[PDB]
Parts: structure tokens; sequence; C-alpha cells
């Protein structure tokens, strides 16, 4: 029924390494891409109300 | 023309111009607004604002001799102008002004005047000047928590805490024999100026100005100051330029002279010779700009400032600026260094050559604070001469090529686009 099996678990190893070390390297550029909007600061002195 | 120098612990230096009419003398101190912490910041505004004070003034124009300063980053300055005659009169009005006393210059009514006029002044600066508080703003991110980020000007919180034993505290820490350089420009000669020194005794103090703890590092950041009521969006952007006694000073210079200044009003300043005219001026992108190498004792700066009512088309703006500013990497072209050696000629000539004996005496002690002696506009020329291409090459993929950039904006600069694509634009993907 699955003559495949062996080629499709090794392909499957060959996979899920190359894919996990995508994502983690993703995470990466992510949390790199993001880190001038998430230390971002606001502050507000209100302004002068004569205007 | 020739620049001469002495020393007896204060520094006694001259520009005799036997043609001109006037004789500006003044002391021009080494401490500026980089050496104050951020709660006494101002007091060197408020010593200006006390040198020009009424009755200071006053006393200063019966003699017939008028009163200048200057508060900068790196240096002070006290300036008495006169006429040619009258420069044991300006001498003997400087030792009365700081060094016989200060206590009737720093009396109750005076002091509290002057420091109600300078908080006037610091309101009307920071409501008003957009540019110049852009490009104060431009100092404060781009050294922030850094002695060089402080305006000179002054914060409105912190000047409204000074009190006269701030005054005088500064004044002892700063106003010193070494700090200091005595400057007569103009139409004196060089011995008149330093028999008469030695005539009177004009000795400031003791000696040795305070020691920074931390020197100043460039800190790529932003800030936004966004009002949507401003007609217009100002804003400023630099990377870390050249200090002064750096071998890429006169480099950076020319590569900002490159790009120029612009205003799109003028018919003759359409026409230029910049290849980022033909994209800015399709669609009307900005109303001025000018490329700045600020340069100061520790770090300096490079970039340029603008302003624009076509709000909408800002990332343009700095879109085409920032695609020219590569060019300088990769392409920059023999006609377009040739230009820019024979404007810096032009500009560093109307800069240092002027008629102005003040200015001259800003510039003279400016320089031979920082480097010990003043080089002259000859050997300036020869060292622009000594330029080509690939010396600009490799300062722009040094300074420029993929380096960070401090932004500082106000009005209406919505469409000014995030930090990244900004910074993310300075190397252009296609090298
Ligand atoms: C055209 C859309 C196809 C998207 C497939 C995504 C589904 C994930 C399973 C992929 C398994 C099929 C490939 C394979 O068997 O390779 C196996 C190796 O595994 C991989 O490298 C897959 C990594 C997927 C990265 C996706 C990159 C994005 C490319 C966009 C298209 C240009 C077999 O390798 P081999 O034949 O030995 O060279």
């Amino acid at each position: 029924a699955e003559p495949e099996h062996d080629e499709r678990k090794r392909l499957g190893l060959k996979t899920v390494i190359i894919l996990s070390s995508l994502y983690l390297l993703s995470i990466w550029v992510k949390k790199f891409k993001w880190a001038g909007i998430k230390t971002r600061k606001f502050v507000f002195n209100p302004p002068k109300p004569r205007k | 023309a020739e620049v001469t120098q002495l020393s007896n612990g204060i520094v006694v230096a001259t520009e005799h111009n036997p043609s001109a009419h006037t004789a500006s003398v003044g002391v021009v101190f080494g401490s500026g607004a980089a050496n104050e912490n951020p709660y006494n910041n101002g007091v060197s505004n408020l010593w200006k604002n006390i040198f020009l004070s009424k009755e200071n003034s006053a006393v200063a124009a019966k003699e017939g001799l008028a009163l200048s300063s200057n508060i900068s980053r790196d240096f002070q300055s006290y300036i008495v102008s006169s006429l040619p005659g009258s420069t044991d009169k300006s001498l003997d009005f400087l030792n009365q002004s700081f060094i016989q006393q200060k206590a009737n210059l720093l009396s109750s009514s005076n002091f509290e005047a002057t420091k109600k006029s300078v908080l006037k002044q610091v309101q009307d600066f920071e409501e008003n000047d957009h540019p110049n508080r852009v490009l104060e703003h431009l100092h404060s991110t781009a050294f922030q928590n850094t002695p060089l980020s402080l305006p000179t000007r002054g914060t409105l919180e912190s000047l409204e805490n000074l009190v006269v034993a701030d005054l005088e505290s500064f004044a002892n820490n700063h106003f010193l024999n070494s700090n200091a350089v005595v400057v007569g420009t103009g139409n004196i000669k060089h011995e008149d100026l330093v028999n008469s020194i030695e005539s009177k005794n004009l000795s400031l103090q003791t000696g040795t100005k305070p020691v920074l703890k931390k020197k100043a590092a460039f800190l790529g950041s932003e800030v936004r100051l966004r009002d949507d009521t401003l007609p217009k969006a100002w804003i400023s952007l630099a990377v870390e330029g050249e200090p002064v006694n750096s071998p890429n000073y006169f480099v950076a210079k020319l590569a900002a002279q490159i790009f120029g200044s612009y205003n799109a009003f003028e018919p003759a300043s359409r026409l230029q010779g910049i290849k980022l005219l033909d994209n800015i001026q399709e669609y009307q992108l900005c109303d001025n700009f000018n490329h700045f190498s600020l340069s100061y004792k520790d770090s300096g700066l490079w970039g340029f400032s603008t302003a624009t009512r076509n709000v909408t088309m800002i990332d343009d703006l700095i879109h085409f600026t920032l695609k020219q500013w590569n060019r300088l990497t990769i392409s920059v072209t023999d006609t377009e260094v040739e230009r820019a050696k024979s404007l810096l000629k032009l500009q560093l000539g109307q800069l240092y050559e002027s008629g102005n004996p003040v200015n001259d005496a800003n510039l003279l002690g400016a320089e031979v604070l920082i480097k010990g002696s003043k080089l002259s506009l000859g050997e300036a020329f020869k060292k622009i001469d000594a330029i080509t291409v690939k010396d600009v090459k490799a300062w722009a993929g040094k300074r420029l090529w993929d380096q960070d950039i401090a932004i500082a904006g106000t009005g209406q600069i919505e469409g000014l686009l995030d930090y990244m694509r900004i910074r993310s634009d300075m190397s252009m993907m296609r090298w």
C-alpha cells in the first residue's frame, strides 16, 4: 500500500529540519525589524489652550 | 593676510586687517552648551543676555562700544566692537565687565528682568521658529543622554529653576584662564593688543574647567513632533558626521556641497547643477532644502534639513534624496566633484573673509580654542584641491553607505513613513 514509505520519511526529516530552522530564523528577523516599533515611546504635554 | 598667536596663560590671537574701519576685541571661552548638565541648561544663554543687558549695554554705548555675544555647542564669545582708536577703551570695558566685578551685573533686578526676557525668548523660539527647533531636536536625539545633546538656547523647564548661585558656579568653573582666548579682529595690530593686555593685568582666574565623564557618541534614533495645525512639514535627517581635527573634514564638507542647497521659488536656484533637481522639480516635492556638514569637537553631523507643503509626498522626497546620497558611494562623477570644489571655495571664502569683524572673531576664537592655531585660507584651498573622486567614495563608504541615521520632524509629518524604510533606503540593494 505504501511503497514510498522509506523515501517519504527521509524527505520528511529533511523538510522538518529545514522548516524548523526557517521558523526560528524568521522569528529572529521579525523581532529584529519590529524593534523600532516595540520600544517606541510617547510622551504628551498638553498644548497651550489659547490657540 | 596672516594670523598670529601668543600666550601667557591667556591666548592672544589676531587678524590685522588694515583695510577695515572697525576693530572687534573680545574674549572667546572654550566652554559652550556641551558643558552643562541637563538641570542648569541655558546658563550660557543667560550669561549672553546679562552681558547684553540694558545697563551694561548703556555703559558700553556711552563710549561708542557695541556689544556682541554668541553661544555655540563648543564655544562662547563676548565681543566688544569699537572704532580703531578705542581698543584700550574696549579692553578696559571688558575688564570692568567680567574680571573686575560681576555683582553689579548680577544684581537682583537685572537678573530677574533678564531671566524674564530669556524665558520669553525661549518660549518664542519653541513655538514659532520651526526649522531651527527641528535641528535642535535633531541634535537632541542624535546624541541623546550625552552632553552634546543639550540645546544652546536652554529649555523652559530648566531655565526657570536657575538662580544667581548657578550663574556664579558656572562662572567659577568655566570662565577660566586656559579655557579662554582673547581675540582681536579688524583694524588692530597684534603687538598693540599684546602690549595693551600686558599694560593692564586682565587675569581671569586660576584655571581648569571640569572634564566631562562621557564622550559624545552618535545614536541612530528618531523624534516626531507631529503638529497637525501647522502649514508645512519641517524635517531634518542626518548621519554621524566628521568632527574637527579630522582628515575627512573638507571631504565631508564637499560631500555636503555636492547636493548643495535649494529654494524652489528663486529662479536661479532651480537651475543648479544637481541631479536631484530633475527628480524633485517634477511634482514639486519640497520648497527648500540645505545639506549641512556640522562639525563639533567630539563628533559631527552630516545630513539635510528641508521644508515642504506637499505633505502627501514626503516619502518620495526622502527616497530621491537618499538615492542621491547612495550615488556618492558608487558612481559620483568628476564634474560633480569639480563643481563642489568651486562652490565650496566660494562659500568658504565668503564665510572666513566677509567684511564683518565679529564673525571673524567668533570663527578665529573657535578655531584657536580647538586646534591651537588658525588654518589660513590658502592651505584650505590646497586641501580642497587635493580631494579626488576616490576620496569621496571612500568617505561615503565609511560614513554614508548603510549607516544609522537620526531623524527629527514637526508639522504635518504623517506622510513621513516609519524608521525602517528610511533606514533601509540608505543602501540601494542594486549594488
Ligand atoms: C508552489 C507552492 C508550494 C509550497 C509548498 C509549501 C508546503 C510545505 C511542504 C513542501 C514540501 C515539498 C517540497 C519538498 O518535498 O522538498 C523536500 C525538502 O524540503 C524542503 O526543503 C521544503 C522547504 C520548503 C521551503 C518553502 C520555500 C518557499 C518556496 C516558494 C515557491 C518558490 C525534498 O527535498 P529534495 O527533493 O531532496 O531536494
